[PDB]
């Protein structure tokens, strides 16, 4: 991913993919959109933000009071 | 040493102040306190947090009472007036260090809190209750610490509206209880009806008979019920027996006597101030003398809601004592907005008492260090130091406020003196619309001071039973 | 008990990925506490955090496509 992010703003691009994916199946990098792994939109948004609400709320609390 | 035993009291009372400290601003961070029932709860708060901590020291308490005349008086602060009782605790640690007796520690700082609040009053601005411009715009800022945004836009007339009728001139204190946020389910935010005679808690007759509606009405307070000229009278809501009976319904209804039972008691107290009424615990005591008056009684239901309205008391004892509606669909909406609208009438009311309006964020803490440090060369013998130590105190709320921000503590802190030299009050929060009333400002002072005082009087305690 | 109301909310709406949640936010707070040593405070850790959860949403959505190579390829067939 990192030579294939180099040219990709200069929307010119030979040897350079992206979507590299991993398949522990053949234990090879392979891209996963032609693998036939696929996730939606809607999935990976609310994961990567509603992990980080309950992240934050556990570094506010810098005391424990219990009875 | 009795003098020992109350420095006891005072390093447990910075350690309280210490953990407060960290919950100051919105930044601020919170704290998990869990009850002995089991309940956990969290928020950065201080007045819910002094509230459930249920702190068994003696003078740690103190600080509990002051949050509390905090939020009756100014409604704001209540954070920020721990940690100024803290500085002061902490300044007569070095004082007690020296041979100064607590008395001229105390005696002092009254002189040094009607110091700072003549001071803060030469930069203040003053404003006018009769500018609608300002209100707007000040309550507006406070909606925006809420989930609710965009929905505020309609809020702000709502509770500059509701001071405004019942401001008057030279009205000084000014209740807030009076004022009712009516909390129901069904409806939207942009749905709300001032109606300024009085509002409700409850609904009418669903049974068959009940007129729901009454024209030239005078409607009493009953504490009584009926169980085995007035138009509208009041049941007092009793689940250990029946409120009212279905063949009294019936009996009224003939006689074209409109009847509202299951008054919740919580509002008896209430419904007899606003409406200028006395209540009645017993029909021989009963008398016309003490009904109302209501030019026209009706139930009017926006979706769901069944609630009665009454308008035009015209009572020359009572005033337009005005109960504020909110709808909303979940309760979750009511329940935020209800809090936020209740701290945007608690800024009203510090400008109604007391008028004028500074710039928040530590803006006059600095300045007022600044005064009082070279004034304290015009005192003479203890008293010219306690100034210096007086001035040094102030600065712990602009130097907490940078650090529960993220920004560089002492970094922070030496950028306010050096801009506020030459200019005044422009350090710039006008321009990010942050304003903080001035008697929020001056009763964190003076509550502090009295707090302050009442902690270093106490010389010992015993067990009295 | 957190991460307990945390995995109920991605069962109640996606029902799907919430063992990836509960590891995020773990590596998310074992990272922060190494940064109390560097003298880092948390709400710079917070909001240095929540300025770059908008960007990096900003940047999903750019390489996000619909259905395609249907014609010369195949995506579908090795779903089944």
């Amino acid at each position: 991913h990192a030579a294939s992010q180099m040219a990709k703003p200069e929307d010119v691009k030979r040897r350079s993919y992206r979507n590299y994916g991993l398949d522990l199946i053949r234990g090879k990098i392979v891209d996963e959109i032609h693998a036939g792994v696929l996730e939606p939109t809607i999935s990976k948004v609310k994961s990567l933000k509603s992990a980080l609400e309950a992240c934050v709320a556990i570094l506010r609390i810098d005391t424990m009071i219990t009875v | 040493k009795p003098q020992e035993v109350r420095k006891a009291n005072i390093i447990a009372a910075r350690s309280v102040a210490d953990a407060i400290r960290t919950s100051l601003g919105p930044k601020g961070m919170d704290k998990m306190i869990k009850t002995s029932r089991g309940e956990i709860i969290i928020s950065n708060d201080g007045h819910t947090i002094l509230k459930q901590m249920a702190i068994l020291h003696p003078v740690a308490r103190m600080l509990v009472e002051v949050s509390a005349a905090q939020d009756s008086e100014a409604g704001d602060g209540t954070t920020s007036v721990v940690i100024l009782t803290g500085a002061l605790l902490g300044a007569a640690e070095r004082l007690l260090n020296k041979g100064i007796h607590p008395t001229i520690i105390a005696d002092s700082f009254q002189s040094a809190a009607k110091r700072s609040v003549d001071i803060l009053l030469e930069m203040c601005h003053k404003v006018s209750l009769s500018d609608r411009e300002q209100l707007v715009r000040a309550a507006s800022t406070s909606l925006s610490s809420k989930i609710v945004s965009q929905y505020s836009s309609f809020l702000a007339p709502l509770a500059v509206d509701s001071v405004l009728k019942i401001s008057d001139e030279n009205s000084k204190n000014v209740d807030l209880n009076d004022i009712r946020l009516v909390k129901k389910v069904g409806g939207t935010i942009d749905d709300t009806e001032m109606i300024d005679g009085v509002v409700l808690t409850q609904t009418a007759i669903k049974s068959a008979g009940g007129p729901t509606r009454k024209e030239k009405a005078k409607i009493g307070l009953i504490q009584f019920q009926i169980s085995p000229k007035c138009n509208v009278l009041l049941i007092q809501k009793s689940i250990l027996r029946d409120a009212v009976n279905d063949l009294a319904l019936h009996f009224l209804s003939k006689l074209n006597i409109m009847v509202v039972k299951d008054i919740e008691r919580e509002e008896i107290e209430f419904l007899s101030k606003g409406l200028g009424c006395k209540p009645i615990a017993d029909i021989e005591l009963f008398t016309e003398d003490r009904l109302g008056s209501a030019d026209l009684v009706e139930e009017i239901d926006s979706d769901g809601s069944k609630i009665v309205r009454v308008t035009g008391i015209r009572n020359n004892n009572a005033r337009p004592t005005v109960s504020v509606v909110i709808r909303g669909a979940n309760n979750m909406i009511i329940d935020e907005t209800e809090r936020s609208l209740h701290d945007a009438l608690c800024v009203i009311r510090c400008l109604v008492k007391e008028r004028g309006l500074i710039a928040g964020g530590g803006a006059p803490e600095i300045e007022i260090s600044r005064r009082l440090s070279k004034e304290a060369r015009s005192m003479e013998g203890v008293q010219a130091f306690i100034w210096q130590e007086f001035a040094s105190a102030l600065e712990v709320i602009p130097t907490t406020l940078a650090e529960n921000a993220g920004l560089n503590s002492i970094k922070v802190v030496t950028e306010l003196r050096s801009k506020h030299e030459n200019g005044e009050l422009n350090d710039n929060t006008y321009e990010e619309h942050i304003l903080q009333p001035v008697l929020v400002s001056t009763s964190a002072i003076t509550l502090a001071s009295e707090c302050v005082k009442s902690i270093l009087r106490i010389d010992d305690i015993a067990f009295s039973r | 008990k957190i991460l307990v109301e945390l995995a109920q909310q991605q069962d109640r709406e996606i029902g799907d990925g919430t063992t990836s949640v509960v590891i995020i936010a773990s590596e998310l707070l074992k990272r922060a506490n190494e940064l109390v040593k560097n003298k880092i405070h948390p709400t710079t850790i917070i909001t240095g955090f929540r300025v770059a959860l908008r960007e990096a949403i900003r940047f999903i959505n750019e390489v996000l496509s619909t259905s395609v190579d249907t014609l010369g390829k195949e995506t579908l067939i090795n779903i089944a």
